């Protein structure tokens, strides 16, 4: 497996969200970075969305801003819309996967386009790190390192939680190949994440 | 009588329709099953009254003289209307040709065929119908979105309280 | 003996979907736009004329479905009602 593999994973999985409605996609992620702040809320919406793809039936409604996000991807009669449902679903993995710290950043961070540059950056991390297997070392262009870039820049810090040794100076990102998991997973969900605000 | 077209009686009557219908193609997906259209097609017009022309896996410059062609039909005149049926791949303003590419272009606009069919090129169906089907894409992009559904259930489909 | 008409007159035209959508088209069957045309041609051609027959295509399409389509009439300049008068 390779970059390339999990670049159409997850833009096939975005692409079946551009056909829902505008204000829909607006909801989930606004939600979303409700239930960011609630693990629990999280875990109980991938297993109903898990149980309604695998069995097909109907999903038992959720309270809350799980609850507003299940409202966009159910039919009337209550079983799941699969093209819509699966990459929620996938999204959802992917946030169980970073840390407290990430998911609170990434509630923080929906609010605004910043989110388009903290993706590349993490894109190119995964890109010029390739072998992926080996330490090495990224330099950033400072176009993307924003105005302020030390150990308080919140991109900073949602890099170095994914087990990333961060510095100031060129090369700022020293790749470990045991952050491979998690980075791949932040990267899932800064894309998905964009591509609902579009 | 006002408010209908006129229509000939069967007896010296020669209704002529026009079936062009390509389905191979050199750049562009083969369009199977575009046979049942045509047959489904040809046998509807022929139970209608229609002696149909059919014309197939042609350019859009073969598509342009066969339409040049079937509307300086002397039969036109003891006709009433007509009917021109296109299948093929199609783009937003025009239908694809056999040799059609997006870097080697094969259409032939939709404008082009009213020209054809005027009262000035096509004297012979002046004051006479004719109808065009086009079964033919008209872009790439999809044409259903989901959108939010009424909270109320079936039984309020419009109620106050 | 001269008299005076109109360029372009007396026509219609019905795609099989709205502009910049896709027309879909079954491989063992056809195209959907095509087969239910016909379908209504038969069961209405007797009693309606070509307007209506068109609009009650439109009107099988009214349903959303995963893969949707809206056939659209365009540039119509018909002056009357298109009475067929089949089997006459």
């Amino acid at each position: 497996a390779d970059f390339q593999g999990l670049y159409a994973e997850v833009k096939a999985c975005s692409s079946e969200l551009e056909s829902l409605e505008m204000e829909l996609r607006q909801q989930i992620l606004v939600n979303i970075g409700k239930i960011l702040q609630d693990q629990p809320s999280m875990e109980a919406l991938e297993a109903s969305l898990g149980q309604g793809l695998c069995s097909g039936g109907q999903v038992e409604p959720l309270d809350g801003p799980a609850g507003c996000i299940l409202e966009c991807l159910v039919l009337d009669s209550g079983e799941l819309v699969p093209e819509l449902a699966a990459p929620i679903f996938y999204l959802l993995g992917a946030l169980a996967v970073l840390s407290e710290t990430q998911q609170q950043l990434l509630a923080k961070a929906l609010e605004t386009t910043v989110l388009s540059k903290q993706l590349e950056l993490v894109k190119h991390v995964l890109e010029q790190s390739t072998p992926w297997q080996e330490q090495s070392s990224v330099s950033l262009p400072t176009v993307l390192l924003g105005d302020c870039w030390d150990e308080k820049n919140p991109t900073w810090v949602l890099l170095e939680e994914c087990g990333l040794r961060l510095q100031v100076e060129s090369p700022q990102v020293h790749w470990e190949p045991t952050s491979l998991i998690p980075t791949s997973a932040l990267y899932a969900s800064l894309f998905l994440l964009s591509s609902l605000g579009q | 009588t006002q408010e209908i077209y006129p229509i000939k009686e069967a007896n010296g009557r020669t209704r002529k329709a026009l079936i062009i219908c390509n389905t191979e193609f050199k750049h562009l997906s083969l369009r199977y099953g575009a046979n049942f259209d045509i047959i489904g097609m040809k046998g509807l017009l022929e139970d209608l009254g229609y002696d149909v022309v059919v014309k197939e896996e042609l350019t859009a410059e073969g598509m342009e003289s066969e339409m040049k062609d079937f509307a300086a039909l002397s039969e036109h005149q003891t006709s009433d209307s007509t009917f021109l049926v296109l299948m093929s791949h199609g783009t937003l303003h025009g239908i694809c040709g056999t040799m059609h590419s997006e870097k080697t272009p094969d259409v032939l606009q939709y404008d082009t065929i009213y020209q054809i069919f005027n009262n000035c090129h096509c004297p012979g169906l002046r004051d006479k119908p004719k109808v065009i089907i086009v079964q033919a894409a008209r872009g790439g992009n999809s044409g259903e979105m989901w959108i939010r559904e009424s909270s109320k259930p079936q039984l309020c489909r419009g109620v106050d309280l | 003996a001269v008299k005076l008409s109109h360029v372009e007159k007396d026509f219609i035209a019905f795609y099989s979907t709205t502009p910049h959508h896709l027309s879909y088209r079954d491989k063992t069957g056809g195209s959907y736009f095509i087969t239910r045309l016909i379908s209504c041609f038969r069961k209405h051609a007797c009693s309606c004329h070509l307007f209506d027959i068109f609009l009650k295509v439109q009107q099988s399409f009214e349903k959303a479905s995963i893969h949707s389509q809206m056939p659209t009439i365009d540039r119509a300049t018909l002056t009357r009602y298109f009475y067929l008068f089949p089997g006459n």
